[PDB]
Protein backbone atom coordinates (compact mmCIF):
# COMPACT_ATOMS: atom_id res chain seq x y z
CA UNK A 1 0.00 0.00 0.00
CA UNK A 2 3.26 1.58 0.09
CA UNK A 3 4.39 1.73 -3.01
CA UNK A 4 0.91 1.80 -4.69
CA UNK A 5 -0.16 5.02 -2.87
CA UNK A 6 3.19 6.37 -4.00
CA UNK A 7 2.41 5.39 -7.62
CA UNK A 8 -0.36 6.90 -7.88
CA UNK A 9 1.34 9.98 -6.34
CA UNK A 10 3.91 10.11 -9.53
CA UNK A 11 0.90 9.96 -11.95
CA UNK A 12 0.11 13.07 -10.77
CA UNK A 13 10.34 16.74 -38.99
CA UNK A 14 6.24 16.69 -37.51
CA UNK A 15 6.74 13.00 -35.75
CA UNK A 16 10.25 14.11 -34.26
CA UNK A 17 7.76 17.30 -33.02
CA UNK A 18 5.57 14.04 -31.43
CA UNK A 19 8.31 12.10 -30.82
CA UNK A 20 9.93 14.07 -28.19
CA UNK A 21 6.26 15.79 -26.99
CA UNK A 22 6.02 12.01 -25.87
CA UNK A 23 9.05 11.79 -24.04
CA UNK A 24 8.25 15.09 -22.69
CA UNK A 25 5.00 13.31 -21.41
CA UNK A 26 6.78 10.40 -19.53
CA UNK A 27 10.13 12.09 -18.71
CA UNK A 28 10.53 9.84 -15.78
CA UNK A 29 9.14 11.26 -12.56
CA UNK A 30 11.83 10.18 -10.44
CA UNK A 31 10.23 12.08 -7.61
CA UNK A 32 7.89 11.11 -4.80
CA UNK A 33 5.92 13.06 -1.73
CA UNK A 34 7.91 12.61 1.66
CA UNK A 35 5.13 13.71 3.86
CA UNK A 36 2.97 10.56 1.83
CA UNK A 37 5.86 8.19 2.73
CA UNK A 38 5.83 9.29 6.11
CA UNK A 39 1.74 8.78 6.79
CA UNK A 40 2.45 4.95 5.19
CA UNK A 41 5.54 4.49 7.73
CA UNK A 42 3.34 5.18 10.32
CA UNK A 43 0.20 3.27 9.13
CA UNK A 44 3.10 0.34 8.54
CA UNK A 45 4.92 1.08 12.24
CA UNK A 46 1.59 -0.20 13.83
CA UNK A 47 1.44 -3.23 12.05
CA UNK A 48 5.25 -3.98 12.60
CA UNK A 49 4.28 -3.81 16.25
CA UNK A 50 1.55 -6.51 16.04
CA UNK A 51 3.79 -8.70 14.09
CA UNK A 52 6.96 -8.25 16.19
CA UNK A 53 4.58 -8.83 19.46
CA UNK A 54 3.15 -12.05 17.63
CA UNK A 55 7.28 -13.45 16.70
CA UNK A 56 7.71 -13.12 20.34
CA UNK A 57 4.88 -15.43 21.19
CA UNK A 58 6.44 -18.14 19.19
CA UNK A 59 10.06 -17.37 19.19
CA UNK A 60 8.99 -18.36 23.04
CA UNK A 61 7.53 -21.85 22.30
CA UNK B 1 -7.48 0.10 -28.49
CA UNK B 2 -4.61 -2.69 -28.40
CA UNK B 3 -2.01 -0.32 -29.84
CA UNK B 4 -3.29 2.33 -27.17
CA UNK B 5 -2.51 0.38 -24.42
CA UNK B 6 0.65 -0.24 -26.16
CA UNK B 7 1.61 3.28 -25.61
CA UNK B 8 3.30 3.12 -22.42
CA UNK B 9 2.36 6.17 -20.93
CA UNK B 10 -0.12 4.45 -18.58
CA UNK B 11 2.28 1.67 -18.37
CA UNK B 12 5.81 2.49 -18.66
CA UNK B 13 5.05 5.47 -15.90
CA UNK B 14 3.95 2.11 -13.66
CA UNK B 15 6.36 -0.35 -14.75
CA UNK B 16 10.06 -0.38 -14.03
CA UNK B 17 12.13 0.00 -18.18
CA UNK B 18 13.78 -3.37 -17.67
CA UNK B 19 11.60 -5.95 -18.24
CA UNK B 20 9.35 -3.74 -20.33
CA UNK B 21 12.44 -2.95 -22.59
CA UNK B 22 12.92 -7.15 -23.27
CA UNK B 23 9.39 -6.88 -24.29
CA UNK B 24 9.81 -4.13 -26.33
CA UNK B 25 13.02 -6.37 -27.93
CA UNK B 26 10.92 -9.38 -28.43
CA UNK B 27 7.72 -7.12 -29.55
CA UNK B 28 10.05 -5.69 -32.49
CA UNK B 29 11.71 -9.06 -33.22
CA UNK B 30 8.27 -10.88 -32.98
CA UNK B 31 6.74 -7.94 -35.92
CA UNK B 32 9.83 -8.32 -38.17
CA UNK B 33 10.26 -12.36 -37.81
CA UNK B 34 6.76 -13.67 -38.19
CA UNK B 35 5.20 -14.68 -41.35
CA UNK B 36 8.13 -14.32 -43.41
CA UNK B 37 6.32 -14.20 -46.67
CA UNK B 38 7.24 -11.71 -49.74
CA UNK B 39 10.39 -12.77 -49.01
CA UNK B 40 11.18 -12.19 -52.69
CA UNK B 41 14.25 -10.43 -52.97
CA UNK B 42 12.11 -8.82 -56.18
CA UNK B 43 10.38 -6.75 -53.41
CA UNK B 44 11.68 -3.48 -55.21
CA UNK B 45 8.39 -1.29 -56.76
CA UNK B 46 6.95 -2.43 -53.28
CA UNK B 47 9.24 -0.06 -51.43
CA UNK B 48 7.10 2.50 -53.08
CA UNK B 49 3.67 0.74 -51.31
CA UNK B 50 5.74 0.50 -48.08
CA UNK B 51 6.30 4.55 -48.29
CA UNK B 52 5.58 5.89 -45.07
CA UNK B 53 2.70 7.81 -45.67
CA UNK B 54 0.88 4.71 -47.04
CA UNK B 55 2.34 2.41 -44.10
CA UNK B 56 -1.29 2.37 -41.86
CA UNK B 57 -0.86 4.75 -39.09
CA UNK B 58 -1.40 2.45 -36.58
CA UNK B 59 1.89 1.01 -37.68
CA UNK B 60 3.25 4.15 -37.94
CA UNK B 61 2.42 4.82 -34.16
CA UNK B 62 2.97 1.30 -32.53
CA UNK B 63 6.79 2.50 -34.13
CA UNK B 64 6.83 5.71 -32.66
CA UNK B 65 5.90 4.57 -29.31
CA UNK B 66 8.56 1.61 -29.70
CA UNK B 67 11.14 4.66 -30.14
CA UNK B 68 9.90 6.62 -27.29
CA UNK B 69 10.42 3.99 -24.60
CA UNK B 70 13.26 2.66 -26.30
CA UNK B 71 16.77 4.62 -27.67
CA UNK B 72 18.17 5.35 -30.90
CA UNK B 73 21.58 3.32 -31.42
CA UNK B 74 20.64 0.87 -29.19
CA UNK B 75 17.38 -0.41 -32.37
CA UNK B 76 20.20 0.47 -34.64
CA UNK B 77 22.72 -2.42 -33.06
CA UNK B 78 19.24 -4.55 -32.71
CA UNK B 79 18.39 -4.15 -36.56
CA UNK B 80 22.10 -4.99 -37.47
CA UNK B 81 21.89 -8.45 -35.84
CA UNK B 82 18.21 -9.12 -36.41
CA UNK B 83 18.97 -8.82 -40.29
CA UNK B 84 21.93 -10.58 -39.97
CA UNK B 85 21.00 -13.54 -38.17
CA UNK B 86 17.51 -14.85 -39.14
CA UNK B 87 14.42 -13.76 -42.40
CA UNK B 88 12.61 -10.79 -42.01
CA UNK B 89 9.32 -9.40 -43.21
CA UNK B 90 10.33 -7.21 -46.05
CA UNK B 91 6.81 -5.09 -45.52
CA UNK B 92 7.58 -4.91 -42.18
CA UNK B 93 11.17 -3.23 -42.31
CA UNK B 94 10.98 -1.16 -45.05
CA UNK B 95 8.03 0.80 -43.81
CA UNK B 96 10.36 0.31 -40.30
CA UNK B 97 13.52 2.10 -41.93
CA UNK B 98 11.32 4.72 -43.81
CA UNK B 99 9.74 5.84 -40.12
CA UNK B 100 13.50 5.70 -38.68
CA UNK B 101 14.89 7.88 -40.77
CA UNK B 102 12.17 10.90 -40.01
CA UNK B 103 11.64 9.79 -36.38
CA UNK B 104 15.00 9.54 -34.86
CA UNK B 105 16.89 12.49 -34.77
CA UNK B 106 19.07 12.19 -38.09
CA UNK B 107 20.19 8.33 -38.13
CA UNK B 108 20.59 8.33 -42.30
CA UNK B 109 24.15 8.63 -40.95
CA UNK B 110 24.13 5.57 -38.39
CA UNK B 111 21.91 3.73 -40.06
CA UNK B 112 24.53 4.01 -43.87
CA UNK B 113 27.42 3.31 -41.44
CA UNK B 114 26.37 -0.56 -40.83
CA UNK B 115 24.51 -0.09 -44.75
CA UNK B 116 28.58 0.50 -45.48
CA UNK B 117 29.64 -2.69 -42.83
CA UNK B 118 27.47 -4.85 -44.69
Amino acid sequence: SLSSAIAKHESNPYRKELQREKKKMLQTNLKVSGALYREITLKVAEVQLKSDFAAQKLSNL
Amino acid sequence: CWFGVFSGHTLGSVISTDPLKRFFSHTLTQILTHSPVLKASDAVQMQREWSFARTHPLLTSLYRRLFVMLSAEELVGHLQEVLETQEVHWQRVLSFVSALVVCFPEAQQLLEDWVARL
